């Protein structure tokens, strides 16, 4: 019979149409996360470079104080 | 009514006549389309009905005459031989009982038994009167089908289509997935240096004002 071909073709056609738009969206959902991830790395990097900025600083300062009692 | 070879020609093609005469106003005509073999012989019955080889249904002889008539459409009437058993051979006579139309048994309104007799007439008139009411359904069947093996047709090229492009885009998102696994590994292990890097600061200040209090050991 063609009416059990005419069900199976519509039911593939309406899963294959949903699998392709979701498909289709997550490319620019996971490149938008992707970039919020960079920006937040790049945050932390920053308040690093400040900490190890003031710990080099602090531990110069102290050896130029201590020396030779 | 009829030989099984001796009267069954003459018959039928006498049936013929009498069908395409009397369906003259109906544009339907009757007739076979087959001449013969390649030989051309005269005395030849061109024009009439055919006869098909003999089956049996039940133990009994069967013997087919079909009348293919334009349009489509078929009329098919049947014999059987109760004075003669075993093979069908020759000289024999024929009883004519059911009649078809469109492989859909139809004797039952045209071959009632009445009045111990029937005339031919009614049985002409019948036949066709009943293939010109078919014709319509059985033409828009055929037109039904065809539309159907076409729009398939299309409807499977465009899912194929459709998931040949769709491919892929599992081992997109892999690749996306490693690339954000990656990422927070990386957050992960500059915060935790970040953390610990204070704790050290805050002691060493702690340290150095405690020293400066008291100047170096003098």
């Amino acid at each position: 019979s063609n009416f059990q071909r005419l069900q199976e073709a519509k039911q593939r056609n309406a899963q294959v149409v949903a699998a392709y738009k979701s498909a289709q969206n997550s490319v620019s959902f996971n490149q938008q996360q992707i970039t919020d991830l960079r920006a937040k790395l790049d945050k932390e990097t920053g308040r690093l470079n400040n900490e190890k900025a003031r710990n080099g600083e602090l531990k110069r300062r102290l050896k130029q104080l201590k020396a030779g009692n | 009514i009829s030989s099984t070879r001796l009267q069954l020609h003459r018959t039928m093609q006498a049936f013929v006549r009498a069908l395409n005469q009397k369906l003259n106003g109906t544009g339907i005509s009757a007739g076979s389309d087959k001449t013969g073999d390649v030989a051309q012989s005269g005395a030849r019955a061109i024009g009439g009905a055919e006869i098909g080889r003999a089956r049996n249904v039940n133990g009994l002889p069967v013997l087919p005459a079909i009348i293919p008539l334009s349009d489509g459409q078929t009329i098919s009437i049947l014999f059987h031989s109760p004075t003669a058993e075993n093979r069908i051979t020759n000289s024999d006579t024929l009883v004519a009982f059911q009649f078809l139309l469109n492989k859909k048994d139809v004797t039952h309104t045209v071959a009632p038994m009445s009045g111990r007799d029937m005339t031919l007439a009614q049985v002409t008139m019948k036949l066709a009167n009943l293939a010109e009411k078919n014709s319509a359904k059985f033409q828009r069947a055929q037109k039904k089908k065809k539309a159907l093996v076409d729009e398939i047709t299309q409807l499977q090229a465009d899912s194929d289509q459709k998931e040949d492009a769709m491919s892929d885009l599992a081992d997109q998102v892999a690749a996306v997935e490693g690339q954000k696994a990656d990422l927070e590994q990386k957050i992960n292990a500059v915060a935790s240096e970040a953390d610990s890097l204070y704790e050290e600061n805050e002691r060493l200040q702690g340290e150095i004002d405690r020293l400066n209090r008291t100047g170096g050991r003098d």
